[PDB]
Protein backbone atom coordinates (compact mmCIF):
# COMPACT_ATOMS: atom_id res chain seq x y z
CA UNK A 1 0.00 0.00 0.00
CA UNK A 2 2.02 2.93 -1.32
CA UNK A 3 1.36 6.41 0.00
CA UNK A 4 -0.71 8.53 -0.32
CA UNK A 5 -3.16 5.83 -1.38
CA UNK A 6 -5.19 4.18 1.39
CA UNK A 7 -5.90 0.50 0.77
CA UNK A 8 -7.78 -2.31 2.49
CA UNK A 9 -7.90 -6.09 2.65
CA UNK A 10 -10.13 -6.40 -0.43
CA UNK A 11 -7.61 -5.01 -2.96
CA UNK A 12 -9.60 -1.75 -2.92
CA UNK A 13 -7.43 1.36 -3.09
CA UNK A 14 -8.60 4.94 -2.59
CA UNK A 15 -6.44 7.92 -3.56
CA UNK A 16 -9.14 10.57 -3.75
CA UNK A 17 -8.06 14.20 -3.64
CA UNK A 18 -4.34 13.51 -3.29
CA UNK A 19 -3.34 16.14 -5.84
CA UNK A 20 -1.55 13.58 -7.99
CA UNK A 21 -0.61 14.83 -11.45
CA UNK A 22 -0.18 11.30 -12.83
CA UNK A 23 -1.11 7.71 -12.08
CA UNK A 24 0.39 6.65 -8.73
CA UNK A 25 2.89 3.81 -8.74
CA UNK A 26 4.08 1.26 -6.21
CA UNK A 27 0.64 -0.36 -6.03
CA UNK A 28 -0.07 -4.09 -6.07
CA UNK A 29 -1.24 -5.51 -9.38
CA UNK A 30 -3.81 -7.54 -7.42
CA UNK A 31 -5.76 -4.33 -6.75
CA UNK A 32 -9.22 -4.47 -8.34
CA UNK A 33 -10.85 -1.27 -7.06
CA UNK A 34 -8.93 1.95 -7.71
CA UNK A 35 -10.19 5.50 -7.25
CA UNK A 36 -8.31 8.66 -8.21
CA UNK A 37 -11.33 10.94 -8.00
CA UNK A 38 -10.99 14.69 -7.42
CA UNK A 39 -7.33 14.64 -8.43
CA UNK A 40 -5.19 16.66 -10.84
CA UNK A 41 -4.42 14.08 -13.52
CA UNK A 42 -4.47 16.48 -16.46
CA UNK A 43 -3.62 13.86 -19.08
CA UNK A 44 -3.01 10.14 -19.48
CA UNK A 45 0.18 9.00 -21.25
CA UNK A 46 0.59 5.80 -23.23
CA UNK A 47 0.03 2.52 -21.36
CA UNK A 48 -0.06 4.31 -18.00
CA UNK A 49 -2.02 1.38 -16.51
CA UNK A 50 0.30 -1.49 -17.46
CA UNK A 51 0.88 -2.32 -13.78
CA UNK A 52 -2.76 -3.23 -13.01
CA UNK A 53 -3.92 -6.25 -15.04
CA UNK A 54 -6.30 -7.33 -12.24
CA UNK A 55 -8.35 -4.12 -12.23
CA UNK A 56 -12.14 -4.48 -12.04
CA UNK A 57 -13.42 -1.02 -11.09
CA UNK A 58 -11.67 2.25 -11.94
CA UNK A 59 -12.88 5.74 -11.02
CA UNK A 60 -11.61 9.03 -12.46
CA UNK A 61 -14.39 11.35 -11.37
CA UNK A 62 -13.54 15.04 -11.58
CA UNK A 63 -9.83 14.71 -12.33
CA UNK A 64 -9.83 17.38 -15.07
CA UNK A 65 -8.78 14.75 -17.59
CA UNK A 66 -8.21 16.22 -21.04
CA UNK A 67 -6.52 13.80 -23.46
CA UNK A 68 -6.24 10.00 -23.36
CA UNK A 69 -3.48 8.22 -25.24
CA UNK A 70 -4.81 5.67 -27.77
CA UNK A 71 -2.96 2.89 -25.93
CA UNK A 72 -3.40 4.45 -22.48
CA UNK A 73 -5.66 1.69 -21.12
CA UNK A 74 -4.37 -1.24 -23.15
CA UNK A 75 -4.71 -4.71 -21.69
CA UNK A 76 -7.44 -3.92 -19.16
CA UNK A 77 -9.34 -7.09 -20.01
CA UNK A 78 -10.69 -7.47 -16.46
CA UNK A 79 -12.30 -4.02 -16.40
CA UNK A 80 -15.97 -3.97 -15.39
CA UNK A 81 -16.74 -0.38 -14.33
CA UNK A 82 -15.10 2.74 -15.74
CA UNK A 83 -16.16 6.25 -14.72
CA UNK A 84 -14.86 9.40 -16.39
CA UNK A 85 -17.52 11.87 -15.33
CA UNK A 86 -16.84 15.59 -14.95
CA UNK A 87 -13.69 16.05 -17.00
CA UNK A 88 -12.56 17.97 -20.07
CA UNK A 89 -13.21 15.31 -22.71
CA UNK A 90 -14.58 16.80 -25.92
CA UNK A 91 -14.92 13.71 -28.12
CA UNK A 92 -15.51 10.15 -26.94
CA UNK A 93 -12.19 8.28 -26.64
CA UNK A 94 -13.02 5.59 -29.20
CA UNK A 95 -9.44 4.39 -29.59
CA UNK A 96 -8.89 4.18 -25.84
CA UNK A 97 -11.85 1.91 -25.11
CA UNK A 98 -11.61 -0.31 -28.19
CA UNK A 99 -10.32 -3.37 -26.35
CA UNK A 100 -12.46 -3.26 -23.18
CA UNK A 101 -14.43 -6.39 -24.01
CA UNK A 102 -15.49 -7.14 -20.43
CA UNK A 103 -16.56 -3.57 -19.63
CA UNK A 104 -20.01 -3.62 -18.02
CA UNK A 105 -20.88 -0.10 -16.82
CA UNK A 106 -19.47 3.05 -18.42
CA UNK A 107 -20.01 6.56 -17.07
CA UNK A 108 -19.46 9.61 -19.25
CA UNK A 109 -21.71 12.30 -17.79
CA UNK A 110 -20.79 15.90 -16.87
CA UNK A 111 -18.04 16.13 -19.51
CA UNK A 112 -17.95 18.47 -22.49
CA UNK A 113 -18.61 15.96 -25.24
CA UNK A 114 -20.07 17.56 -28.35
CA UNK A 115 -19.79 14.76 -30.92
CA UNK A 116 -19.09 11.04 -31.06
CA UNK A 117 -17.08 9.27 -33.79
CA UNK A 118 -18.93 6.56 -35.68
CA UNK A 119 -16.36 3.87 -34.86
CA UNK A 120 -16.83 4.31 -31.11
CA UNK A 121 -17.98 1.52 -28.78
CA UNK A 122 -16.78 -1.19 -31.17
CA UNK A 123 -16.52 -4.58 -29.50
CA UNK A 124 -18.17 -3.45 -26.24
CA UNK A 125 -20.22 -6.63 -26.05
CA UNK A 126 -20.64 -6.45 -22.26
CA UNK A 127 -22.04 -2.93 -21.92
CA UNK A 128 -25.08 -2.76 -19.67
CA UNK A 129 -25.41 0.81 -18.40
CA UNK A 130 -24.17 3.81 -20.35
CA UNK A 131 -24.45 7.40 -19.18
CA UNK A 132 -24.20 10.41 -21.44
CA UNK A 133 -25.62 13.21 -19.29
CA UNK A 134 -24.53 16.85 -19.38
CA UNK A 135 -22.94 17.16 -22.78
CA UNK A 136 -23.45 19.29 -25.88
CA UNK A 137 -24.76 16.54 -28.13
CA UNK A 138 -27.12 17.84 -30.80
CA UNK A 139 -28.25 14.56 -32.36
CA UNK A 140 -28.56 11.03 -31.02
CA UNK A 141 -25.56 8.98 -32.26
CA UNK A 142 -27.51 6.30 -34.12
CA UNK A 143 -24.58 4.52 -35.77
CA UNK A 144 -22.43 4.20 -32.61
CA UNK A 145 -25.55 3.18 -30.70
CA UNK A 146 -26.29 0.33 -33.11
CA UNK A 147 -23.10 -1.43 -31.94
CA UNK A 148 -24.55 -2.02 -28.45
CA UNK A 149 -26.72 -5.14 -28.72
CA UNK A 150 -26.75 -5.77 -24.95
CA UNK A 151 -27.53 -2.34 -23.48
CA UNK A 152 -29.99 -2.08 -20.62
CA UNK A 153 -30.05 1.57 -19.56
CA UNK A 154 -29.07 4.62 -21.61
CA UNK A 155 -29.50 8.22 -20.47
CA UNK A 156 -29.08 11.39 -22.54
CA UNK A 157 -30.49 14.06 -20.24
CA UNK A 158 -29.42 17.71 -20.34
CA UNK A 159 -28.06 17.44 -23.86
CA UNK A 160 -29.00 19.72 -26.76
CA UNK A 161 -30.73 17.17 -28.98
CA UNK A 162 -33.75 18.42 -30.89
CA UNK A 163 -35.25 15.42 -32.68
CA UNK A 164 -34.97 11.65 -33.06
CA UNK A 165 -35.07 10.12 -36.56
CA UNK A 166 -36.81 6.87 -37.41
CA UNK A 167 -35.25 3.67 -36.06
CA UNK A 168 -32.60 5.63 -34.16
CA UNK A 169 -32.63 2.88 -31.50
CA UNK A 170 -33.54 -0.04 -33.74
CA UNK A 171 -30.69 -2.25 -32.49
CA UNK A 172 -31.21 -1.92 -28.71
CA UNK A 173 -33.59 -4.85 -28.47
CA UNK A 174 -32.44 -5.38 -24.87
CA UNK A 175 -33.05 -1.81 -23.67
CA UNK A 176 -34.99 -1.29 -20.45
CA UNK A 177 -34.70 2.31 -19.22
CA UNK A 178 -34.19 5.35 -21.44
CA UNK A 179 -33.83 8.94 -20.24
CA UNK A 180 -34.06 12.17 -22.22
CA UNK A 181 -35.26 14.77 -19.73
CA UNK A 182 -34.35 18.47 -19.88
CA UNK A 183 -33.30 18.00 -23.50
CA UNK A 184 -34.66 20.17 -26.33
CA UNK A 185 -36.80 17.64 -28.18
CA UNK A 186 -39.79 18.95 -30.11
CA UNK A 187 -40.41 16.42 -32.91
CA UNK A 188 -40.49 12.63 -32.93
CA UNK A 189 -40.81 10.49 -36.04
CA UNK A 190 -43.50 7.83 -36.20
CA UNK A 191 -41.13 4.85 -36.05
CA UNK A 192 -38.44 6.55 -33.97
CA UNK A 193 -38.99 4.15 -31.08
CA UNK A 194 -39.44 0.94 -33.07
CA UNK A 195 -37.47 -2.02 -31.77
CA UNK A 196 -37.47 -1.15 -28.06
CA UNK A 197 -39.62 -4.20 -27.44
CA UNK A 198 -38.30 -4.55 -23.88
CA UNK A 199 -38.51 -0.88 -22.93
CA UNK A 200 -40.05 -0.26 -19.53
CA UNK A 201 -39.43 3.38 -18.55
CA UNK A 202 -39.37 6.25 -21.03
CA UNK A 203 -38.71 9.67 -19.53
CA UNK A 204 -39.44 12.83 -21.50
CA UNK A 205 -39.63 15.59 -18.91
CA UNK A 206 -38.96 19.19 -19.93
CA UNK A 207 -39.23 19.09 -23.70
CA UNK A 208 -40.99 21.07 -26.42
CA UNK A 209 -43.43 18.38 -27.55
CA UNK A 210 -46.41 20.06 -29.18
CA UNK A 211 -48.07 16.91 -30.48
CA UNK A 212 -48.58 13.52 -28.92
CA UNK A 213 -45.81 11.08 -29.88
CA UNK A 214 -47.69 8.27 -31.63
CA UNK A 215 -44.27 6.58 -31.85
CA UNK A 216 -44.90 5.29 -28.31
CA UNK A 217 -47.31 2.82 -29.90
CA UNK A 218 -44.41 0.34 -30.23
CA UNK A 219 -43.60 -0.19 -26.53
CA UNK A 220 -45.31 -3.42 -25.46
CA UNK A 221 -43.78 -3.27 -21.97
CA UNK A 222 -44.06 0.42 -21.11
CA UNK A 223 -44.78 1.14 -17.46
CA UNK A 224 -43.78 4.77 -16.82
CA UNK A 225 -44.10 7.57 -19.37
CA UNK A 226 -43.43 10.97 -17.88
CA UNK A 227 -43.50 13.89 -20.31
CA UNK A 228 -44.61 16.62 -17.92
CA UNK A 229 -43.51 20.24 -18.35
CA UNK A 230 -44.03 20.33 -22.11
CA UNK A 231 -46.21 22.10 -24.67
CA UNK A 232 -48.60 19.17 -25.09
CA UNK A 233 -52.17 20.29 -25.72
CA UNK A 234 -54.18 17.36 -27.10
CA UNK A 235 -54.41 13.68 -26.16
CA UNK A 236 -56.12 11.83 -29.05
CA UNK A 237 -58.60 9.06 -28.44
CA UNK A 238 -56.97 5.66 -28.07
CA UNK A 239 -53.47 7.10 -27.75
CA UNK A 240 -52.34 4.30 -25.42
CA UNK A 241 -53.50 1.03 -27.02
CA UNK A 242 -49.86 0.04 -27.45
CA UNK A 243 -49.10 0.35 -23.72
CA UNK A 244 -51.53 -1.94 -21.89
CA UNK A 245 -49.22 -2.08 -18.85
CA UNK A 246 -48.88 1.58 -17.88
CA UNK A 247 -48.52 2.31 -14.17
CA UNK A 248 -48.13 6.08 -13.86
CA UNK A 249 -48.25 9.08 -16.17
CA UNK A 250 -46.60 12.44 -15.51
CA UNK A 251 -48.42 15.02 -17.61
CA UNK A 252 -48.88 17.74 -15.00
CA UNK A 253 -47.61 21.24 -15.74
CA UNK A 254 -48.85 20.88 -19.31
CA UNK B 1 -17.02 23.04 2.56
CA UNK B 2 -15.52 21.62 -0.63
CA UNK B 3 -16.78 22.38 -4.11
CA UNK B 4 -19.39 24.71 -2.61
CA UNK B 5 -20.59 27.94 -4.18
CA UNK B 6 -21.91 29.17 -0.82
CA UNK B 7 -20.98 27.31 2.36
CA UNK B 8 -22.40 28.28 5.74
CA UNK B 9 -21.09 26.87 9.00
CA UNK B 10 -24.48 25.90 10.43
CA UNK B 11 -26.11 24.55 7.26
CA UNK B 12 -23.03 23.22 5.50
CA UNK B 13 -23.12 23.62 1.76
CA UNK B 14 -26.16 25.26 0.18
CA UNK B 15 -25.38 25.47 -3.55
CA UNK B 16 -23.09 22.93 -5.16
CA UNK B 17 -20.99 23.71 -8.20
CA UNK B 18 -22.39 23.54 -11.72
CA UNK B 19 -21.48 19.88 -12.37
CA UNK B 20 -21.90 18.46 -8.88
CA UNK B 21 -24.52 16.65 -6.82
CA UNK B 22 -26.18 18.35 -3.85
CA UNK B 23 -26.80 15.74 -1.15
CA UNK B 24 -28.34 16.08 2.30
CA UNK B 25 -26.70 14.14 5.12
CA UNK B 26 -28.55 13.24 8.32
CA UNK B 27 -26.59 12.88 11.57
CA UNK B 28 -28.30 13.19 14.93
CA UNK B 29 -30.35 16.32 14.50
CA UNK B 30 -27.69 17.94 12.34
CA UNK B 31 -28.57 18.02 8.65
CA UNK B 32 -26.33 19.75 6.14
CA UNK B 33 -25.54 19.85 2.46
CA UNK B 34 -22.62 18.30 0.64
CA UNK B 35 -21.14 18.21 -2.85
CA UNK B 36 -20.11 14.89 -4.38
CA UNK B 37 -19.05 13.82 -7.85
CA UNK B 38 -21.34 10.78 -7.57
CA UNK B 39 -24.20 10.02 -5.22
CA UNK B 40 -23.48 7.31 -2.63
CA UNK B 41 -24.94 3.83 -2.30
CA UNK B 42 -28.71 3.73 -2.18
CA UNK B 43 -29.08 6.86 -4.31
CA UNK B 44 -29.27 7.69 -8.00
CA UNK B 45 -27.92 10.95 -9.36
CA UNK B 46 -30.79 12.91 -10.89
CA UNK B 47 -29.51 15.65 -13.16
CA UNK B 48 -31.17 19.04 -13.59
CA UNK B 49 -30.35 22.41 -15.18
CA UNK B 50 -30.54 24.35 -11.89
CA UNK B 51 -29.09 21.97 -9.29
CA UNK B 52 -28.39 18.25 -9.50
CA UNK B 53 -29.70 16.26 -6.55
CA UNK B 54 -29.53 12.69 -5.30
CA UNK B 55 -32.66 10.70 -4.49
CA UNK B 56 -33.28 7.45 -2.65
CA UNK B 57 -33.32 4.21 -4.65
CA UNK B 58 -37.04 3.50 -4.40
CA UNK B 59 -36.66 -0.04 -5.74
CA UNK B 60 -36.51 -2.47 -2.83
CA UNK B 61 -33.62 -4.87 -2.20
CA UNK B 62 -31.28 -2.41 -3.92
CA UNK B 63 -27.91 -1.02 -2.87
CA UNK B 64 -26.97 0.85 -6.06
CA UNK B 65 -29.45 2.04 -8.68
CA UNK B 66 -28.97 3.79 -12.01
CA UNK B 67 -32.42 5.40 -11.97
CA UNK B 68 -35.48 5.57 -9.74
CA UNK B 69 -36.30 1.91 -10.45
CA UNK B 70 -33.33 0.26 -12.20
CA UNK B 71 -30.92 -1.38 -9.76
CA UNK B 72 -27.38 -2.03 -10.96
CA UNK B 73 -26.77 -4.45 -8.09
CA UNK B 74 -29.12 -5.86 -5.46
CA UNK B 75 -28.20 -7.01 -1.97
CA UNK B 76 -27.23 -10.57 -1.10
CA UNK B 77 -29.77 -13.31 -1.69
CA UNK B 78 -31.33 -11.62 -4.73
CA UNK B 79 -30.05 -12.17 -8.25
CA UNK B 80 -30.18 -9.27 -10.71
CA UNK B 81 -32.69 -9.54 -13.59
CA UNK B 82 -33.20 -6.49 -15.83
CA UNK B 83 -32.22 -4.32 -12.90
CA UNK B 84 -34.84 -5.89 -10.63
CA UNK B 85 -34.21 -7.99 -7.53
CA UNK B 86 -35.48 -11.57 -7.36
CA UNK B 87 -34.43 -14.22 -4.86
CA UNK B 88 -34.74 -16.85 -7.60
CA UNK B 89 -33.96 -16.76 -11.29
CA UNK B 90 -37.34 -17.05 -13.04
CA UNK B 91 -38.25 -19.34 -15.93
CA UNK B 92 -35.89 -19.14 -18.87
CA UNK B 93 -33.16 -18.14 -16.42
CA UNK B 94 -30.82 -19.87 -13.99
CA UNK B 95 -28.87 -18.59 -10.98
CA UNK B 96 -25.22 -17.74 -11.52
CA UNK B 97 -23.33 -17.16 -8.28
CA UNK B 98 -19.95 -16.16 -9.74
CA UNK B 99 -21.33 -12.71 -10.57
CA UNK B 100 -24.47 -13.18 -8.43
CA UNK B 101 -26.98 -12.42 -11.18
CA UNK B 102 -29.52 -14.16 -13.40
CA UNK B 103 -28.26 -15.73 -16.63
CA UNK B 104 -30.12 -17.49 -19.42
C1 LIG C 1 -2.46 20.29 -12.27
O1 LIG C 1 -1.30 19.99 -13.01
C2 LIG C 1 -0.99 20.97 -13.98
C3 LIG C 1 0.13 20.43 -14.85
O2 LIG C 1 1.26 20.15 -14.05
C4 LIG C 1 -0.65 22.28 -13.27
O3 LIG C 1 -0.40 23.32 -14.19
C5 LIG C 1 -1.83 22.70 -12.42
O4 LIG C 1 -1.54 23.84 -11.64
C6 LIG C 1 -2.24 21.58 -11.47
N1 LIG C 1 -3.41 21.93 -10.73
C7 LIG C 1 -3.56 21.74 -9.41
C8 LIG C 1 -4.89 22.19 -8.84
O5 LIG C 1 -2.71 21.23 -8.70
C1 LIG D 1 -28.24 -3.85 -36.10
O1 LIG D 1 -27.61 -2.84 -36.84
C2 LIG D 1 -27.16 -3.29 -38.11
C3 LIG D 1 -26.34 -2.19 -38.74
O2 LIG D 1 -27.19 -1.14 -39.13
C4 LIG D 1 -28.36 -3.70 -38.96
O3 LIG D 1 -27.95 -4.27 -40.18
C5 LIG D 1 -29.18 -4.75 -38.22
O4 LIG D 1 -30.39 -5.03 -38.88
C6 LIG D 1 -29.53 -4.25 -36.83
N1 LIG D 1 -30.24 -5.26 -36.09
C7 LIG D 1 -31.54 -5.20 -35.78
C8 LIG D 1 -32.26 -3.96 -36.25
O5 LIG D 1 -32.12 -6.07 -35.16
Amino acid sequence: CAAPCSCDGDRRVDCSGKGLTAVPEGLSAFTQALDISMNNITQLPEDAFKNFPFLEELQLAGNDLSFIHPKALSGLKELKVLTLQNNQLKTVPSEAIRGLSALQSLRLDANHITSVPEDSFEGLVQLRHLWLDDNSLTEVPVHPLSNLPTLQALTLALNKISSIPDFAFTNLSSLVVLHLHNNKIRSLSQHCFDGLDNLETLDLNYNNLGEFPQAIKALPSLKELGFHSNSISVIPDGAFDGNPLLRTIHLYDN
Amino acid sequence: CKGCLSCSKDNGCSRCQQKLFFFLRREGMRQYGECLHSCPSGYYGHRAPDMNRCARCRIENCDSCFSKDFCTKCKVGFYLHRGRCFDECPDGFAPLEETMECVE
